[PDB]
C-alpha cells in the first residue's frame, strides 16, 4: 500500500491535492510566461537590430524560457487526471529532457549573466568587457553544449513507468537508492546562489564606495540587482528544503514506511510549481525594465 | 572716416545696378518654359551593394574615371579603395592623421590624396615599383583645417580651406600657385568645371563664387541662400550649378544668366543638405540630407522623383559614376551602399 | 565560388587580409582613452598637458597611466568657427576644460567691455549646451590658484560678480567660482562635472583625471548590459 | 633597387635532397605571391610551384608534387624551396618570381636572377608554331601562339601573358592579359588575338631585342608556357 | 587704413564683375531643357538599362 517498484525499492504516491491545486496555477503561469517570453523574442530578434554580447547571453536565456514554458500543457493533462500519462513512450523521455535541459540552461544563463555584470562594475578596464558577437556565441554554445551533456541521461530512460494500472512520467520520487541527478538538483541551486550572491554584494559595494550611488539612475539599478537576486533565492529556496527533508527522512527512518513520505510528496510537488514563477517573472525583470 | 563711407556707397550702388541687371534679364522662368514637359516617372532604384569595413563615419568618397574603383575616407585613420562590381578591396592606406574630411582621386588613376583638420593636404602614390602605397607630397600651406580638394591632372591640385581661401597647387615643387581670396566665410566645397578652366566654391557666407584657374580672379558672384552652403557641382553642360545649403534647399544658377533658375525644397524637409549631384544627362538631381535619406529631383520642374533610404544615420557623401550607371552613398554609420 | 578564376581567388584573399588587418587595428584603437582639451589661451593648458604628459592644426598628446592608454587632442589653433568641425569629437570619453582663477579681473585685449571670466564662462555654457555633447562628462580644472589666494588680498570679487556678498577667504571664493560655472549646466541628468582646484600640484592631476575616466567607463559599461 | 638572389644549386646525386632559397631586398616581400620557375638545358620554361601572401594557399605541378616543399620566411624575407628524392630530370635553372594580384595589377613582372642545379647522372597545352625565325632589324615580325582551351573568361579577361628571354638574361614579362604592355617595355610591342589564337606584333626590330619569346596562360593552375620562338639575326 | 586696400579691392571687384554681359533666362533655360533632351537615351539612371548590360546585376 502507497508503495512502488522500480529499479529498486521505490515508494511512489498518487495524491488529489495536486490535482485540486496545481493545474490552475500552472494554467496562469503558462499563460503570462509565454506571454512574456514570447514578446520578449519577438522585441529581441525584430524590434532592435543592435545586439552585443550581453543581449546575446540575455537572448540565450530568453530562448531557454521558452523551450521550457513551450511544454506545460502536458504537465497540465497529466494533472488533471491524477497520474496516467497517456500521451505516448516518446513524448515522455523528450519532455523530461525539455525540462531539464531548459531548467539547467536558465540558471546557467541567470549565473552567466550576474558574471557579466560584475565584470562590467568592478573590473572596468578589463579585456573581457570588450569582445565580439563571435566569441560570445561560441561561450554560448559552449554552454548549451555542457547543458544537452548533463542532461542526456534521461533520454534513455526505460520508457513511461507504470505504478499498478496507471502511468506516471515523474523521476523525482522518493526513491531508495543514491542517483546523481538529486546531487545536481540540489547543486544547480547551491553554488550558482553563491556566485550570484558574491558577485552583487561586491557589485553594490564598489558602486557605494566610489561615491557614485548619489546619482539619480544608478539606484535604479541597485534595485534591479536586488531584486534578481531576490527572486532567485524565493524561486529556488523551498524545492531545495522540502528535498534535504526528505532526504534527512529518508536516512533516518527508511522507506518501511511512508505516509511522512507522502505528506512530504506533496509538499515537494507543490513546491516544484513555484519554479516556473522564475521564467514567467525574469521577462520584466531583464528585458522590460532594461531602458533600452 | 569720410572716404571709406564713400567707397560703401559706391559699392552699394554698383550692388543696386548689378540687381537692376538681373531683373532685366530675368523675364522668364524655367518652371514657367518647362510647365508642359511630360515627368519621368517614379524613380525605383535599389542597393545593389554594400561595402564594410570601415569602423567610424564616413566624411567623403569619390569614384575613379574608370567608373569601377572608388575611395572613401573614415575618421577611423583608414582610405580604401574598393572594387565596386566584386567588393573587394584593392588598398588600405593608414593615414599619419585620423581626422581626415576630404578625399579625391586622380582622373589619371595614380595618386589619391587626402586632408582635414591637420591642414595638410597629402598625396598618395598608388602604383610604385614596391608593392605598398607610400607618401609623395604633403602640401602645407594652408592655415585651417581642408575641406575638400579635387585634381586637374597628375601635377596640379586645387584645395579649399577653412581660412577663407582657396589655392592651386604644383605638386613637383609643392608650391602654391595662385591664391584666391574672396571669400569672407570658410569654403566648404568645391566644383571643377568638366574642361577644367573655371570652378565654383561655397562658403560659410552663403554666396559662391566662379573662379578662373590660369587669372585666379573671381569672375561672379552668387547670392540666395539663407544659410551656409555645403554642397556644390555643375551642371554637365558646363554652363550651371547647383549649391545646396543648410537652409533644406537646393538652388540652381546659370553662368551666362548670372542669377538664380529654380529653387528644390519641400515643406516636410527640414534638415540640412551635405552633398549633391547630377545624373549623367542632368535630368535628375540627388541631394543627401541629414534626415538620413537622400531624395532624387526632377530637375526641369522641381518634384521630387524617387527616395533612397537605407541608412541609419546622416548621408555624408554622394557620388554618380561617369557612365551613370551607379549611385554610391556613404553615411555615418560606416557603410557605403551602391544604387542602381 | 568555383566560377572565380586565379587571379580572382587570389584578389579575394588579398580582401581578406585586408580585412583581418583592418579588424586588428580595430581593435587596438579601441582600448585608448580619447580626450578633448579646451579653454581659453591664457588658462594655463600649458602646464596641464606637460603635467599629464611627462606649425597649425590639431596637436594630439598621448601618456600612459596604471596600464590604461590616454591621448589628448588639443584644437587650440583651430581659429575657424566651432560648428563645422565639432561634431568630428562626438564620441570622445570626456573633455577637460581649463579656466584660470587670476584672471577674475582682467579683461580681454580684443574688447574692453567683455570680461575675461566671462567669455571662459561663454565658451562653457557653449560647450556644454551643444547637442552633439550631451552625455559627454566634462573635468573641469581651476589653474591660477596661487595668483588667485594672493590677488584677492587687494582685488575684490565684485570686480567680476557684482552682486557677490562673501569676504577674501580663498576659499569661499574658490566655492562662488565652482557654483558659477557648474550652474551653467542646463541637462543636470545625463552629464557630470568634475571640478578641481591646482595651481602646483603634481601627480594629482593624473590620478583625478583616471577617477573620472573610471566613473564615466563605468557608466558606459552599464549601457550595454542594460542595466542602465 | 628591386633584387631577387636565390642561393644553393651544385652537384647532387640521385636520391638525395638539397635546399634552396631566395633572398629579396627592395620592395614589401610579404604582400606578394612567389613562384619557382625551371628551365632545363636547351629547353623551355616549367613551372613549379606558388606560395600566395600569407602562406595561405600553395601549389605544385605534378611532376613535383609530394617531393617538394615551399615555403616563406616573412621577417628575413626569404623564400625556400626544400627538395627530397631529385631525380636526373631535376637537372635545371630555377628562378624566383613575384607576382601580386589585385585588380590592374600585373603579375609575373620580376624574375630572379636564377640558379643552377645539376644531378649527376586536363592541362591547357600551348602550342607556338614556329621555332626559328630570321629577322632583319627596322622591319616587323609576328609572333603567334595557340591555346588549346579558350582564355576568354565569363569576366571578359584573357589571360595571356608574353615573356623575353634574352641570351644570358633572366625572362622578362612584355605583355600582361593579351593586351596590356609592360611599364619599362618601349612602346613598340603589340598585343592581339581572340579566345584561342593569340600574336605579338613587333615594329622597327633593334639588336637589343633579339631573343626568345615565351606565351603562359595564367587561367587556371597548374601555369603552362609554350615553346619558344627564337629570333635570329 | 588696413582694409582700406581691401576697400578698394572690392569696389574694383564690383566694378569687375558688372562688365560681363548678360542674356535673358528664357534663352539658357532653353539651353538647359535641349541639353536634357538630347542626351535622354545616354542616362542609365532615368531609364533602366536591361539587366544584361547591368554590371551591378
Ligand atoms: C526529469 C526531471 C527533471 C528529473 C531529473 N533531473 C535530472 C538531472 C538534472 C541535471 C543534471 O546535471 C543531471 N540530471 N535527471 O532527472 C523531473 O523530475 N520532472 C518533473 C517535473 C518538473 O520538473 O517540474 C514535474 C513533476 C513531475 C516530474
Amino acid at each position: 500500500h502507497f508503495l512502488e517498484i522500480d529499479k529498486k525499492n521505490c515508494c511512489v504516491f498518487r495524491d488529489d491535492f495536486i490535482v485540486k491545486v496545481l493545474p490552475p496555477v500552472l494554467g496562469l503561469e503558462f499563460i503570462f510566461g509565454l506571454l512574456g517570453n514570447g514578446l520578449a523574442l519577438w522585441i529581441f530578434c525584430f524590434h532592435l537590430k543592435s545586439w552585443k554580447s550581453s543581449r546575446i547571453f540575455l537572448f540565450n536565456l530568453a530562448v531557454a524560457d521558452f523551450l521550457l514554458i513551450i511544454c506545460l500543457p502536458f504537465l497540465m493533462d497529466n494533472y488533471v487526471r491524477r497520474w496516467d500519462w497517456k500521451f505516448g513512450d516518446i513524448p515522455c523521455r523528450l519532455m523530461l529532457f525539455m525540462l531539464a535541459m531548459n531548467r539547467q540552461g536558465s540558471i546557467i544563463f541567470l549565473t552567466v549573466v550576474a558574471v557579466d555584470r560584475y565584470f562590467r562594475v568592478v573590473h572596468p578596464h578589463h579585456a573581457l568587457n570588450k569582445i565580439s558577437n563571435r566569441t560570445a556565441a561560441i561561450i554560448s554554445c559552449l554552454l548549451w553544449g555542457i547543458t544537452i551533456g548533463l542532461t542526456v541521461h534521461l533520454l534513455k530512460k526505460k520508457m513511461p513507468i507504470q505504478n499498478g494500472g496507471a502511468n506516471l512520467c515523474s523521476s523525482f520520487s522518493i526513491c531508495h537508492t543514491f542517483q546523481w541527478h538529486e546531487a545536481m538538483f540540489l547543486l544547480e541551486f547551491f553554488l550558482p546562489l553563491g556566485i550570484i550572491l558574491f558577485c552583487s554584494a561586491r557589485i553594490i559595494w564598489s558602486l557605494r564606495q566610489r561615491q557614485m550611488d548619489r546619482h539619480a539612475k544608478i539606484k535604479r539599478a541597485i534595485t534591479f540587482i536586488m531584486v534578481v537576486a531576490i527572486v532567485f533565492v524565493i524561486c529556488f529556496l523551498p524545492s531545495v528544503v522540502v528535498r534535504i527533508r526528505i532526504f534527512w527522512l529518508l536516512h533516518t527512518s527508511g522507506t518501511q514506511n511512508c505516509e511522512v513520505y507522502r505528506s512530504v510528496d506533496l509538499a515537494f510537488f507543490i513546491t516544484l510549481s513555484f519554479t516556473y514563477m522564475n521564467s514567467m517573472l525574469d521577462p520584466v525583470v531583464y528585458y522590460f525594465s532594461s531602458p533600452s | 572716416q569720410s572716404e571709406l563711407d564713400q567707397l560703401r556707397q559706391e559699392a552699394e550702388q554698383l550692388k543696386n545696378q548689378i540687381r537692376d541687371a538681373r531683373k532685366a534679364c530675368a523675364d522668364a522662368t524655367l518652371s514657367q518654359i518647362t510647365n508642359n514637359i511630360d515627368p519621368v516617372g517614379r524613380i525605383q532604384m535599389r542597393t545593389r551593394r554594400t561595402l564594410r569595413g570601415h569602423l567610424a563615419k564616413i566624411y567623403a568618397m569619390h569614384w575613379g574615371t574608370d567608373s569601377r574603383l572608388l575611395v572613401s575616407a573614415s575618421q577611423d585613420g583608414k582610405l580604401i579603395i574598393w572594387d565596386s562590381y566584386t567588393t573587394n578591396k584593392v588598398h588600405a592606406i593608414p593615414l599619419r592623421s585620423s581626422w581626415v574630411m576630404t578625399c579625391a582621386y586622380a582622373p589619371s588613376g595614380n595618386y589619391v590624396a587626402c586632408g582635414g583638420l591637420d591642414n595638410i593636404c597629402s598625396i598618395y602614390n598608388l602604383k610604385t615599383r614596391e608593392g605598398n602605397v607610400r607618401v609623395s607630397r604633403e602640401l602645407a600651406g594652408h592655415t585651417g583645417y581642408l575641406s575638400c580638394c579635387r585634381f586637374l591632372d597628375d601635377n596640379q591640385i586645387v584645395t579649399s580651406s577653412g581660412d577663407t581661401t582657396c589655392a592651386l597647387w604644383d605638386i613637383e615643387t609643392g608650391q602654391q600657385t595662385t591664391t584666391f581670396t574672396g571669400h569672407t566665410g570658410d569654403v566648404m566645397s568645391l566644383s571643377l568645371a568638366p574642361d577644367t578652366r573655371l570652378f565654383v566654391s561655397g562658403a560659410c557666407d552663403a554666396s559662391a563664387k566662379l573662379w578662373d584657374v590660369r587669372e585666379g580672379m573671381c569672375r561672379q558672384t552668387f547670392t540666395g541662400h539663407e544659410s551656409d552652403i555645403n554642397a556644390i557641382c555643375f551642371f554637365p553642360n558646363g554652363n550651371a550649378f547647383a549649391t545646396g545649403s543648410d537652409d533644406a534647399t537646393c538652388r540652381l544658377f546659370d553662368l551666362r544668366a548670372d542669377q538664380e533658375l529654380m529653387t528644390y525644397s519641400h515643406d516636410n524637409i527640414i534638415c540640412g543638405i551635405t552633398s549633391v549631384s547630377f545624373s549623367k544627362s542632368g535630368r535628375l538631381l540627388l541631394a543627401g540630407y541629414d534626415d538620413f535619406n537622400c531624395n532624387v529631383w526632377d530637375a526641369l520642374k522641381a518634384d521630387r522623383a524617387g527616395v533612397l533610404a537605407g541608412h541609419d544615420n546622416r548621408v555624408s557623401c554622394l557620388g554618380v559614376t561617369d557612365d551613370g550607371m551607379a549611385v554610391a552613398t556613404g553615411s555615418w554609420d560606416s557603410f557605403l551602399k551602391i544604387w542602381n | 565560388g568555383c566560377t572565380l578564376s586565379a587571379e580572382d581567388k587570389a584578389a579575394v584573399e588579398r580582401s581578406k587580409m585586408i580585412d583581418r588587418n583592418l579588424r586588428e587595428d580595430g581593435e587596438k584603437a579601441a582600448r585608448e582613452v580619447k580626450l578633448l582639451l579646451l579653454g581659453a589661451g591664457e588658462s594655463g593648458k600649458n602646464t596641464i598637458v606637460k603635467q599629464m604628459k611627462i606649425t597649425t592644426g590639431i596637436v594630439e598628446t598621448h601618456f600612459t597611466f596604471k596600464d590604461l592608454h590616454f591621448k589628448m587632442f588639443d584644437v587650440g589653433a583651430q581659429r575657424s568657427e566651432r560648428k563645422k568641425w565639432i561634431h568630428c569629437f562626438e564620441g570622445v570619453t570626456a573633455i577637460i576644460f581649463c579656466v584660470a582663477l587670476s584672471d577674475y579681473d582682467l579683461v580681454l585685449a580684443e574688447d574692453e567691455e567683455m570680461n575675461r571670466m566671462h567669455a571662459s564662462m561663454k565658451l562653457f555654457d557653449s560647450i556644454c549646451n551643444n547637442k552633439w555633447f550631451t552625455d559627454t562628462s566634462i573635468i573641469l580644472f581651476l589653474n591660477k590658484k596661487d595668483l588667485f589666494e594672493e590677488k584677492i588680498k587687494k582685488s575684490p570679487l565684485t570686480i567680476c560678480y557684482p552682486e557677490y556678498a562673501g569676504s577674501n577667504t580663498y576659499e569661499e571664493a574658490a566655492a562662488y567660482i565652482q557654483c558659477q560655472f557648474e550652474d551653467l549646466n542646463k541637462r543636470k541628468d545625463t552629464k557630470e562635472i568634475y571640478t578641481h582646484f591646482t595651481c602646483s600640484t603634481d601627480t594629482k592631476n593624473v590620478q583625478f583625471v583616471f577617477d573620472a575616466v573610471t566613473d564615466v567607463i563605468i557608466k558606459n559599461n552599464l549601457k550595454d548590459c542594460g542595466l542602465f | 633597387m628591386v633584387q631577387l638572389v636565390e642561393s644553393g644549386g651544385g652537384l647532387v646525386q640521385p636520391g638525395g635532397s638539397r635546399k634552396l632559397s631566395c633572398s629579396a631586398s627592395g620592395f614589401a616581400f610579404s604582400s606578394f605571391g612567389m613562384h619557382w620557375v625551371r628551365q632545363a638545358p636547351e629547353k623551355g620554361l616549367e613551372w613549379v610551384a606558388y606560395i600566395s601572401s600569407g602562406s595561405g594557399t600553395i601549389y605544385y605541378a605534378d611532376t613535383v608534387k609530394g617531393r617538394f616543399t615551399i615555403s616563406r620566411d616573412d621577417p628575413k624575407n626569404t623564400l625556400f624551396l626544400q627538395m627530397t628524392s631529385l631525380r636526373s630530370e631535376d637537372t635545371a635553372m630555377y628562378y624566383c618570381v613575384r607576382s601580386i594580384y589585385y585588380y590592374g595589377s600585373s603579375p609575373f613582372d620580376f624574375w630572379g636572377q636564377g640558379t643552377t642545379l645539376t644531378v649527376s647522372s586536363s592541362d591547357i597545352v600551348m602550342t607556338q608554331a614556329t621555332s626559328s625565325v630570321p629577322v632583319t632589324p627596322g622591319e616587323s615580325v609576328s609572333i603567334s601562339c595557340r591555346s588549346s582551351k579558350s582564355l576568354l573568361h565569363s569576366n571578359g579577361n584573357t589571360y595571356l601573358y608574353w615573356f623575353l628571354q634574352r641570351p644570358g638574361q633572366s625572362p622578362q614579362l612584355l605583355i600582361y592579359r593579351m593586351s596590356n604592355l609592360a611599364s619599362g617595355v618601349p612602346d613598340r610591342f603589340s598585343g592581339s588575338g581572340s579566345g584561342t589564337a593569340f600574336t605579338l606584333t613587333i615594329s622597327r626590330l633593334e639588336a637589343e631585342d633579339v631573343g626568345v619569346y615565351y606565351c603562359m596562360q595564367h587561367l587556371e593552375y597548374p601555369l603552362t608556357f609554350g615553346a619558344g620562338t627564337k629570333l635570329e639575326l | 587704413t588696413a582694409s582700406i586696400a581691401q576697400a578698394r579691392k572690392l569696389v574694383e571687384q564690383l566694378k569687375m564683375e558688372a562688365n560681363i554681359d548678360r542674356i535673358k533666362v528664357s534663352k539658357a533655360a532653353a539651353d538647359l531643357m535641349a541639353y536634357c533632351e538630347a542626351h535622354a537615351k545616354e542616362d542609365p539612371l532615368l531609364t533602366p538599362v536591361p539587366a544584361s548590360e547591368n554590371p551591378f546585376r
